[PDB]
RNA sequence: AAGACCCACUCCCCGGCGCCGGGGGGCCCAAGUCCUUCUGAUCGAGGCCCAGCCCGUGGACGGUGUGAGGCCGGUAGCGGCCCCCGGCGCGCCGGGCCCGGGUCUUCCCGGAGUCGGGUUGCUUGGGAAUGCAGCCCAAAGCGGGUGGUAAACU
RNA sequence: AGUUCAAGAGGGCGUGAAACCGUUAAGAGGUAAACGGGUGGGGUCCGCGCAGUCCGCCCGGAGGAUUCAACCCGGCGGCGCGGUCCGGCCGUGCCGGCGGGGCGGAUCUCCCGCUCCC
RNA sequence: GCGGGGGACCGCCCCCCGGCCGGCGACCGGCCGCCGCCGGGCGCAUUUCCACCGCGGCGGUGCGCCGCGACCGGCUCCGG
RNA sequence: CGGCGGCGAUGUCGGCUACCCACCCGACCCGUCUUGAAACACGGACCAAGGAGUCUAACACGUGCGCGAGUCGGGGGCUACGAAAGCCGCCGUGGCGCAAUGAAGGUGAAGGCCGGCGGCGCGCCGCCGGCCGAGGUGGGAUCCCGAGGCCUUCCAGUCCGCCGAGGGCGCACCACCGGCCCGUCUCGCCCGCCGCGCCGGGGAGGUGGAGCACGAGCGCACGUGUUAGGACCCGAA
RNA sequence: GCAGUCGGCAGAGCGAGAAAGAGAGUGGCGCGGACGCUACGCCGCGACGAGUAGGAGGGCCGCUGCGGUGAGCCUUGAAGCCUAGGGCGCGGGC
């Protein structure tokens, strides 16, 4: 049927929690290399380029 | 058949409910279409505010909500009469009108009258013929500084009369709230029967002399 | 944690500018891969067009 | 910390191979290529790696530096050793033991130096 | 997840967890709450006492907003106001007691459950409990009826 | 509950340890100095304890402070505090059984007539 | 730092959100275990294999 | 609504007409068939330096002898051009409309075989009858209807 | 014979399974066949088996190598706060204030609008 | 008098400072010292390092296939 | 074993298994209903492909996550994938939770000590003030104190760590005893005033309650169970 | 049971019938040392193992499709299918 529950609501505190945890993990070099991004020559992992 | 300890349930699924099931897969489509209709309306009435006309302050009835004020359908005809606005020009300069609404108290009447006089103070009225201004129309400075207002026009807020800390008096320290409530319920319950008893025992005792 | 270092902000040509932004505290959040995977498995069902 | 990064990557890394009732980690500085907490080459503050040199002769040894942990460009220090086998093992054993530099990886690195050097000596 | 369901482990077993003797038939016992007075009477009396029968007066057109009276206890009475409201009243010496209007915060009646902290207060409510008003008088304070 | 359990005579200068949540209680007017270790502390409870001059520890800090838990009071919340236990017990519908039944709604026509009044057949 | 906040300050661009709290603060289990405080309280290890 | 007393502006719209600044359709718009090599065929594989082949607001897709950002159609772009149909402004001719608010005084005002009642039948959560309909009775005007328990008084 | 890379793709033609059938090869055959356990025999292929293992240290033998240790220069890295070397940065640290600001508060108190009053 | 503006207070946060204290092992520099490594010199062969040889010894692992013996130890069944 | 032997390149070595054959022992054909099937019980000639506990809603309990006396934006609104995600707080309306009980009118969750005064005859039977204050008993994981003691020539002599007779505070929880709230019953004396009434409030003792007695809920996800739905699939007259 | 891989910052203990400290102070040459530890791991002892209906656990058993990942495989040959070939796993299967 079409009226299978396709959609799942997540609590807002948990959605912000997961954004916080994923951001926090995107600053540790082991976890992003274990994700497989080739970063073995980037000069700093929270890689902030200036606003130009 | 029921198992052990559990709730007795009455699901209302004994009809042919699956023909009349209303899925909401067009929910963001309805939201996105309602949004575009809202911006099309706001673009069409270009200096007039987007939400609509000004709505009065009404007290909700029916004791759960009677501390809360909210926006009513329209300003009533006596509110427009005290504000000195014609009931047919009100809807042309953007005032909601409710002919059906009575007033029962002075204060809500006066609050919505002051709302009308606070709104006509903010009303920037464009001249009807664009190259010729007229008598009551707004001046060319507020015409050039006219903007389209978003949200409700002067939105309605609950104001709370905050009370400072007072020294408690002996009269309030001697007032018995629970006793006064119980006696109030008793007097309201027994007003008619005590009046009947007093009238009967007053009129029937005149048989002693008549 | 509570120690927040000084991230260097980089430029167009990739060398380090003199600018420095102290690290945001969201990068010191608890990294919770079970919660991230829960949020992912429930939010990723929300774009699903129905089939029947 | 390292134990936290391990509890993240112990089953969900891209270097994880789980085939034929075995488990391997294809990480660059993983001596023994073993998915372990001890032999993981990414999660530690101090790591040793051993791999063949850029040219086909010699063994390059990799040491992780203390300061720039979040800075992968200047993080690893590479040293090519092109000596005889005994001298190369003496150099690696002195780099690990005399520095006290992550000392449980001493003969994993020594045996990896021996394996790369044997692989560099040609077959008849 | 259908892959964590019991039906995946039941592939290969003949009766699918419902027995060979007494099978999975259609509705063995009636539909819904059938036989609640006849053959499910033991369950209905053992777990739902009072299900059958008719008690009390009818009230034909009940308006639930009419009997609306959300209550508050005296242990949460100072949670309606801010903390500086309590500590300024604690430190001052004029006896200037703060007012708590519980209608303002959203309650109509004050019942008195907890102990009330030793400082004066003026409490406004539509109704009061007897124990609530006597505890406010005991701590020193006033009960003010509002409508 | 944690206030009164550390209030007992002989439990001064000593750490409250719970392996659950320290939640706030708003029917509390004065919060004395508490040294607490817990898994989670709710945000207002942290504000109240830290404004009271107390310390909030986590279990890794507890392990470094007292490795054997000396100077500790282990505490628990009410394990029958959940509303399921009011439904648990003797079956409601047996004599002297003060067990809450499962009702869709509560009211005068919801499970009040037959087995619950002497007038409507019988009372247990 | 204004979208998600620090721990001392809430989120300026959210209604009521603060950074989530760490269930343990020092996650360096090796640094915890070989620190002297625990090691003085440990008993002697039994490292000897008593086979059949 | 009309009369009297005051206050107060002469601009709304129709029929024609010309002039000024969204929609359909059509035609188009970046860059490799470079050098080797595999093949039945390459769109595969390697290379293109000191511009790290070229374009990239285009690396969606389809077709082309496997597999294509660059072969082709397309894609992207507040990109172009030509028609068409509007909508939107100003201007002219003819015609229409020659209009209001306040104060006081004097007048006027309402829908019937309908409401309502009884009964019958259906319907409703509507329970001494929620609604509808048939039949019978059958209105009033400081009246009528409603005010979720039938009825009388207020 | 020819086309095609391929007819081992030939106009119900990609792949072309199993049931079933034909033929070739091999083995067998009176308790219907078939099966489990245990061996044996023969085949098919496999081990590219068929004089059989290297590894580390030491001794000896001749051989080769501009080669070891130690000292000089330079670079890199690791490690007593080098008790109390110099300087920074950070603190889910605190105290101080002739401080300079944002936010919030059911904490208190000079101007404007508005409503009666001559 | 109402509503609003102004001010004070309080709390928290941010930024200047003045001072302790902690960390730099989720977060450093400079010199000094000790060490290790790399490169380049000097060193020059009773040292070092390569590759071969002996049916060499030492220690580990296995013998290509088919076998046999010896003693040790465990469990058993007997016998003198 | 610091003991040995034999055989080897075109006919031999090994290959437990894998194809065929031989032999001894075992061995009745599966599925199903049934007390009992190899059954003279039924279905099944063979092969391929399809083919049966699902989804929605509700409830219960368990478990996981987030926040927590709260929680939740699901409906609305603002700003290719994206119909997603982010935000709103003067969008928490509202749901469930924080309070129950009674048919209902309704009511609605501790008290003691001290100073003053046979009214009666609260020595007893209220209000003026102050103080202390949310119960107890038994068991109870943990934790606290410590008579003494844990040797290296021997007397001291200190600090740290460990052990410990005994004594404690006692988590959660259980059992019991008191206490408090609503219904109802019995007994009995008072207290109040804007109206002193067919008024209002109180006490003691039992007793009915799905209560209180210093919270534990809400949302989401998973799993089982019971249902309403075609409801595991096929089947009527 | 094992975080004790506690190494020229060394000293390599903790199976042993008998509560506890291989405690600390002060007076009377040659640069060496197996393995380990996916802590959801590894190791050690002891006892046990029938199973219909039924329940639970583990599946590096299998199919399809999606989200990540393998600088994966592939016209120097993918899927599929056949096989007296080699094997692995208790088995599903590979
Ligand atoms: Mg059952
Ligand atoms: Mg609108
Ligand atoms: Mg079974
Ligand atoms: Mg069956
Ligand atoms: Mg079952
Ligand atoms: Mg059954
Ligand atoms: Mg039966
Ligand atoms: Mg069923
Ligand atoms: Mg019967
Ligand atoms: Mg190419
Ligand atoms: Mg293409
Ligand atoms: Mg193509
Ligand atoms: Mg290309
Ligand atoms: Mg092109
Ligand atoms: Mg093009
Ligand atoms: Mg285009
Ligand atoms: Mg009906
Ligand atoms: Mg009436
Ligand atoms: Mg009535
Ligand atoms: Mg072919
Ligand atoms: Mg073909
Ligand atoms: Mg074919
Ligand atoms: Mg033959
Ligand atoms: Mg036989
Ligand atoms: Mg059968
Ligand atoms: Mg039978
Ligand atoms: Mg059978
Ligand atoms: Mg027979
Ligand atoms: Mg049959
Ligand atoms: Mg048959
Ligand atoms: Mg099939
Ligand atoms: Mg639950
Ligand atoms: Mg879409
Ligand atoms: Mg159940
Ligand atoms: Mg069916
Ligand atoms: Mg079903
Ligand atoms: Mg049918
Ligand atoms: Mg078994």
């Amino acid at each position: 049927k079409t009226w299978r529950r396709w959609h799942r609501r997540v609590n807002t505190t948990q959605k912000r929690y997961a954004i916080c945890s994923a951001l926090a993990a995107s600053a540790l070099p082991a976890l992003v290399m274990s994700k497989g991004h080739r970063i073995e020559e980037v000069p700093e992992l929270p890689l902030v380029v200036e606003d130009k | 058949a029921p198992s052990r300890n559990g709730m007795i349930l009455k699901p209302h699924f004994h009809k042919d409910w699956q023909r009349r099931v209303a899925t909401w897969f067009n929910q963001p489509a309805r939201k996105i279409r309602r949004r575009k209709a809202r911006q099309a309306r706001a673009r069409r009435i270009a200096p007039r505010p987007a939400a609509g006309p000004i709505r009065p302050i009404v007290r909700c009835p029916t004791v759960r909500y009677h501390t809360k004020v909210r926006a009513g359908r329209g300003f009533s005809l006596e509110e427009l009469r005290v504000a000195g606005i014609h009931k047919k020009v009100a809807r042309t300069i953007g005032i909601s009108v409710d002919p059906r609404r009575r007033n029962k108290s002075t204060e809500s009447l006066q609050a919505n009258v002051q709302r009308l006089k606070e709104y006509r103070s903010k009303l920037v009225l464009f001249p009807r013929k664009p190259s010729a201004p007229k008598k009551g129309d707004s001046s060319a400075e507020e015409l050039k500084l006219a903007t389209q207002l978003t949200g409700p026009v002067m939105p309605i807020r609950n104001v709370f009369k905050k009370e400072k800390a007072r020294v408690i008096t002996e009269e309030e320290k001697n007032f018995k709230a629970f006793a006064s409530l119980r006696m109030a319920r008793a007097n309201a319950r027994l007003f008619g029967i005590r009046a009947k008893r007093a009238k009967e025992a007053a009129e029937q005792d005149v048989e002693k002399k008549k | 944690a509570c120690a927040r270092p000084l991230i260097s902000v980089y430029s167009e040509k990739g060398e380090s500018s003199g600018k420095n932004v102290t690290l945001p505290a969201v990068f010191k959040a608890p990294i919770r891969p079970d919660i991230v995977n829960f949020v992912h498995t429930n939010l990723r069902k929300n774009n699903r067009q129905p089939y029947a | 910390s390292a134990h936290l990064q391990w509890m993240v990557v112990r089953n969900c890394s891209s270097f994880l191979i789980k085939r034929n009732k075995q488990t391997y980690s294809t990480e660059p500085n993983n001596l023994k290529a073993r998915n372990s907490f001890r032999y993981n080459g990414l999660i530690h503050r101090k790591t040793v790696g051993v791999e063949p040199a850029a040219d086909g002769k010699g063994v390059v040894v990799v040491m992780k530096r203390r300061s720039g942990q979040r800075k992968p460009a200047t993080s690893y220090v590479r040293t090519t050793i092109n000596k005889n086998a005994r001298a190369t093992l003496s150099s690696i054993r002195h780099m690990i033991r005399k520095n006290k530099y992550h000392p449980d990886l001493r003969m994993a690195a020594i045996r990896r130096a021996s394996a790369i050097l044997r692989s560099q000596k040609p077959v008849m | 997840p259908s892959r964590l369901r019991k039906t995946r482990k039941l592939r290969g077993h003949v009766s699918h967890g419902h027995g060979r003797i007494g099978k999975h038939r259609k509705h063995p016992g009636g539909r819904g709450n059938a036989g609640g007075m006849h053959h499910h009477r033991i369950n209905f009396d053992k777990y739902h006492p009072g299900y059958f029968g008719k008690v009390g007066m009818r009230h034909y057109h009940l308006k639930r907003n009419q009997s609306f009276c959300p209550t508050v206890n005296l242990d949460k009475l100072w949670t309606l106001v801010s903390e500086q409201t309590r500590v300024n009243a604690a430190k001052n010496k004029t006896g200037a007691a703060p007012i708590i209007d519980v209608v303002r915060s959203g309650y109509y009646k004050v019942l008195g459950k907890g102990k009330l902290p030793k400082q004066p207060v003026i409490v406004k409510a539509k109704f009061f409990s007897r124990r609530a008003e006597e505890k406010i008088k005991g701590v020193g304070g006033a009960c003010v009826l509002v409508a | 509950r944690m206030i009164r359990k550390m209030k007992l005579p002989g439990r001064e200068n000593k750490t409250a340890v719970v392996v659950g949540t320290v939640t706030d209680d708003v029917r509390v007017q004065e919060v004395p100095k508490l040294k607490v270790c817990a898994l989670r502390v709710t945000s207002r409870a942290r504000s109240r304890i830290l404004k009271a001059g107390g310390k909030i520890l986590t279990f890794d800090q507890l392990a470094l402070d007292s490795p054997k838990g000396r100077g500790t009071v282990l505490l628990s919340g009410p394990r029958k505090g959940r509303e399921v236990y009011r439904h648990f017990g003797k079956a409601p519908g047996t004599p002297h059984s003060h067990t809450k039944p499962y009702v869709r709604s509560k009211g005068r026509k919801f499970e009040r007539a037959r087995g619950r009044r002497a007038s409507r057949g019988y009372k247990n | 730092d204004d979208l998600y906040g620090t721990w001392r300050k809430a989120a300026s661009l959210k209604s009521n959100y603060n950074l989530p709290m760490h269930k343990m603060l020092n996650t360096d289990l090796s640094r915890i275990l070989k620190s002297p405080e625990i090691q003085r309280a440990l008993r002697a290890p039994r490292k000897k294999i008593h086979r059949r």
